[PDB]
């Protein structure tokens, strides 16, 4: 990915995170699980969605053939007539295939940023109390109230707290 | 110690898109935009039904072609369905002048009303019922155009005619008439009795004058002659005028032109299929919330945006793992 | 602890932009690329003043309707403009040949030099003034084209004409000539003598005969005859060459085409606005750095691209907080 | 935002930044305030004149409509001729419209990616003898010269200078 | 202390591309996809050699224009070649009905197969020989069109013609005749003998009547007659039948229509190169595995995209150091 | 760049890694010199191929120009075939030079994102047993063998290795 974080440094993708496309898998004494994370989700089907009517509220304006009829001895403008229709619906063609094409690639790229920026969102907020694998996942130099995982993904999460047992601890 | 993830969505999805740099990339979310079906049928149109001519012209139907009796008389359509090449079309050899002018005017046009003009009955000085060929047969018997009369000499004379009609209705009248084209002089003469003739017709914007051709020509349908039809759109209250010493054929019946409006005329093998559509194309009608089809490029309605692909879909999740 | 960040751009500013993505965007700095304005005037493009043919088609101008004298001589232009439906065209009923060619023609003529190419004094054997319709008034008595002479018998006969004209200018002619259809053959017998006449005409490319075709017409402008005009473009060093034995309409004037290269015939109810301008539309002239604009599809001069958005605005900023 | 900074990490932008697009404010015992990154701004500036331009100039090449006249007898090729010009119309509004949308979603980004290059450029530059807060600020383990500052501005900031008092400063 | 770095590639390449936002970007990998050269010769068509006019018209070569006697018996093309304006075109001035036409169905035509379908001598009646003008020399002697006969009257009179000729050939044929239009009446009767005259041409689809229009023409290449050229496509088993008393240029050798396909009809100064091509244009042919050319618009064959740029390279690489 | 990483934070590229595209130099005690990466290396053609090919047929439907004549008296349609066709004409032609323009600048960021990912993935791996000079380089904590280089460049650098020797050598 160009963002490299889907089919990156995230390998794999989550079979059992169902609730939206991105978010979170906690892991404490108090069990773990997945959630969704609701803002960035909701950010990403916004955008997709009027990515969609954009594309098939730009091709409203587009070429509607019609039937016209020529004699044995109007060749030449039959020719021109039909070479004229042909024209405007192959470029036509080419505009629908190739912005899909191109907004398909954007698309995906899209949702890279966004676990990208989402995992940003997470090591900018927890510095030096957690320590980085590199493989998506963040493990605490203190231990991490379920109160206090929501608390990174709220984006509340206190740094002068912890900040002495994670120092401490290494 | 305690660990937080940073992850993605992966389903059992199985559906890919295409990229500029990668093709049949498997993804999480698609959206499909191209309809690709239709029913097969010719229906009406928001509950009008179309004029489907089965085996006629559309100048078979003008002209009443006796082959063409099912449309002696025709209803509002929404819209014409014409064969490719309908075996009746003009039963006497010949042509149709501006033929193509005349269609380009039926798709903008909604209901014909026809009425009686000129009266088979109102010819005292010529024969008005004689008149018939053997290429235009009705029922094992010589017939013709049931909208216009081949007028004959009567009694060993052809007076000249002079005869005007003027449209006292509130609509414009598509009005048809016609010179016949004999094979040889004396073929003239046995018709018409005046070996020179012609017709002049007029209106406030039509002034012809037409003569007719004689040449040795190859049989069509059998004959050697042919007929040559005209037509114009009398405005209400214009008059038109006419004035022949041989050839003529004549009015009958015209068409008062009681609704316009957005139509077509469609080119398609099929016939009625007894259904309702939004949108119909040659190939049967599609009843589609996409924004997008590759059924036919003339269509008829309220339809998706006709491209050429084979398939069109949007990728609208991510990677699928 | 002393401390640097690294921040950015935001101000007051709140013109939205759109994207793909979202619409509405605030962003701190924007362009404008559409011009959605104009004057309303019709301008003098770069100085040199349109033609404005007021209530007169351009077949009123070039044939000399009475009602058209404001343009018996026309300086030269940049564009000519003619209203939907001119009031003043054929004041005597009729058709001029080939008439959309010849306006085309003129798109491409930036200006005549009218020119006497047969005098109405030259006609001795025939009645050069005579020669006038009610159909054609001016200043409450009865007139005609002037660019042209209806020539009628003179002393109870109408000797054939085999007239010819030299084009000995260094520029191509403009030529004009008619022919006049009759309602009876007792109107053609009484206007000139001959019951059949015809009207040859000849140069070096063109090679024609006219007959004039007799029929019962409605009534325009009082008329039940008709007036069939023609032109041709006479090169330097070529003749023209008449012969007619009745129902000629002779040319008197021809035009010079003195000036040819870009021009248009716009088609607008305005009339002459006083200004100049370097982009003219048919709503008003435009005066713009701007790279598109949204008037009207047909402009003329030195113009920003049309396009029909509402609104074209390009992002240069970032997103404003 | 795609890079993440613009709206992101770096939640709000600078009025009083009038200098510039993008930039610094530093802040020590000297005095504070805002300075333009001059070299980025200018990059930025450079890239979005040239494509309003490109943009005009690729619509140089435009379909110029013009009038024809047709008989009552030529509604055919009237009706070709109308359908021609508005499918020219059509064609050339579709790509005006289709470009400054995605060349407006292209130039945010833009943006977006400078402010986060030049946010790394510093961050490569202090290494540990700073602290990321996360929040688009840099704190110094040491003390930093007004001198010192427009180092790192300039790219000069030297590292094996304060590499002493930062590592001991903690 | 080891080290590991992340570095990328660079070169001593110098070829640069354009981006949106940066113009001359010096790259390490590009690909140029515009075709800027040609052969500058017209060549054979993948074996197929082309048919060049030289300095014939079609209209000369048809006719059989006696200057244009290269092409008495022309061999299957894969295009036709004719100049601008080519010297040789119709020697007695003229014109050629539906000529445009003509040249359309060309394009569309590979191969003819010329045959006599009226002999010179079977015309016992009449001159046949006679037949010939100044206007249209041969090796200094008066000539004219060689695929038809310009009948004269013999022993004093012209006996009004009935002949027909019936397709019994595979294929279509495409036949061609005229028509004379004497400048006076005296010359008229001097030729034809019969003041009034006109020419009758039917087939299954055809039925035309000419009359010679009599007028006072400038002189074209010394004559103020005109010849007037009519053409059409005769099916298999189809007859054409002509009548005439005078006036008519009779066909004599018509053209089977051997060879249907894809053809073109190329203008271009050019002359045959002695090569082979698989696309060619007006200017030369193009061998090529580029995408596009910039060359020009019409050409024939397996051909490269038509865009009007100067250069068109494609990043393939990195930036360059 | 929008990645910053080509023309960037590394500044120059590499006359002497005449293998592929991106790739490595390592440096240890049993000698330096360059290895090409072959697996972004080979990402990357196989994309730059797919969008030549993707370029060139989609073009492929593009309008065939085809000579019509008319005579003195057909000069409007004439002018209408005229202006139909160069119509077509700078239509496709706006659009290949569109393209082209609009593709290779994604084409340049495509190598860019490249680069840096490259960089991401060994940065991710070394974690602290390297320093982070910010040049494009990374100095290891622990000594680096030939053999525990490619372990860097396959992906399967072992941490729980040299965790100590580097640990201990700050
Ligand atoms: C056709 O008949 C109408 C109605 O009789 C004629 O109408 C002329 O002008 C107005 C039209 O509203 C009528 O009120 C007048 O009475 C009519 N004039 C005359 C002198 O009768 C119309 O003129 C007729 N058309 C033709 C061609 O004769
Ligand atoms: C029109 O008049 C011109 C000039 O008198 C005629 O010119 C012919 O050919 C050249 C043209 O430059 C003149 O120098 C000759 O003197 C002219 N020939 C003759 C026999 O006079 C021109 O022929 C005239 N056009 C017509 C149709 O008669
Ligand atoms: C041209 O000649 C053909 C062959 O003689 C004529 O053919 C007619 O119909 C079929 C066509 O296959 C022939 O088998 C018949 O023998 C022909 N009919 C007659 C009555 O001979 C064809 O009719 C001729 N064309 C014209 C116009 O006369
Ligand atoms: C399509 O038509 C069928 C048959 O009437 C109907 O059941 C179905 O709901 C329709 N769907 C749409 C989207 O119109
Ligand atoms: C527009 O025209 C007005 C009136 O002459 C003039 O004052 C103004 O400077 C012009 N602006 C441009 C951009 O031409
Ligand atoms: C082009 O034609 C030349 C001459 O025959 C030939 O040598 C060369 O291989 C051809 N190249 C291609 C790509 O067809």
């Amino acid at each position: 990915g160009l963002f490299g974080a889907i089919a990156g440094f995230i390998e794999g993708g989550w079979q059992g995170m169902v609730d939206g496309w991105y978010g979170y898998h906690h892991s404490n004494e108090q069990g773990s699980g997945y959630a969704a994370d609701k803002e960035s989700t909701q950010k990403a089907i916004d955008g997709i969605t009027n990515k969609v009517n954009s594309i098939i509220n730009k091709m409203n304006t587009q070429f509607e053939a019609v039937g016209r009829e020529f004699s044995n001895l109007e060749r030449r403008i039959e020719n021109l007539n039909k070479k004229m229709e042909d024209g405007f619906l192959d470029v036509w063609t080419y505009n629908a295939e190739l912005l899909v094409l191109m907004e398909n690639e954007r698309t995906l790229d899209f949702h890279d940023s966004n676990v990208k920026n989402l995992y940003d969102k997470v090591r900018l907020q927890l510095r030096d109390n957690a320590k980085e694998l590199g493989n998506g996942c963040f493990e605490f130099y203190h231990k991490c109230d379920d109160e206090c995982m929501e608390s990174v993904k709220n984006g509340t999460y206190d740094y002068p707290q912890y900040s002495e047992e994670a120092r401490l601890n290494r | 110690g305690d660990q937080i993830c940073i992850g993605y969505h992966a389903n059992n999805s199985t559906v890919q898109v295409d990229t500029i740099m990668e093709k049949n990339v498997t993804v999480t979310h698609a959206q499909d935009i191209l309809e690709k079906t239709h029913n097969g049928k010719l229906c009406s149109l928001d509950g009008v039904k179309p004029l489907i001519l089965r085996d006629c012209s559309v100048a078979g139907w003008l002209l009443g072609n006796p082959m063409c009796d099912e449309f002696i008389n025709v209803p509002e359509w929404s819209y014409i369905v014409e064969k490719a090449s309908p075996a009746n079309d003009l039963c006497y050899p010949g042509d149709f002048n501006d033929y193509e002018e005349l269609k380009h005017l039926l798709s903008r046009i909604n209901h014909f009303e026809k009425i009686q003009i000129i009266p088979k009955s109102s010819w005292p000085n010529h024969e008005a019922s004689l008149g018939v060929s053997s290429a235009c047969p009705y029922l094992g018997e010589s017939s013709f155009f049931r909208n216009v009369v081949w007028l004959i000499k009567k009694n060993s004379s052809y007076p000249t005619i002079k005869r005007s009609y003027n449209n006292t209705n509130q609509e414009d009248l598509l009005v048809l008439w016609g010179i016949h084209h004999p094979n040889d002089a004396a073929e003239q003469i046995k018709l018409y009795q005046n070996p020179n003739t012609y017709i002049s017709v007029g209106t406030s914007t039509l002034n012809q004058r037409l003569v007719p051709t004689i040449a040795t020509r190859s049989k069509v349908n059998g004959q050697s002659g042919r007929m040559e039809f005209f037509w114009t759109i009398l405005k209400p209250n214009d008059a038109i005028n006419f004035e022949s010493n041989g050839n003529f054929i004549a009015p009958e019946y015209a068409y008062k032109i009681v609704k316009k409006g957005d139509s077509a005329i469609m080119k398609s093998e099929l016939e009625y299929g007894n259904c309702n559509t939004k949108c119909q194309t040659p190939m049967g009608a599609i009843n589609s919330s996409m924004p997008f089809h590759n059924i036919h490029p003339l269509t008829i309605g309220e339809c998706p945006k006709y491209v050429k692909s084979n398939r069109l879909v949007l990728a609208t999740g991510l990677r699928n793992t």
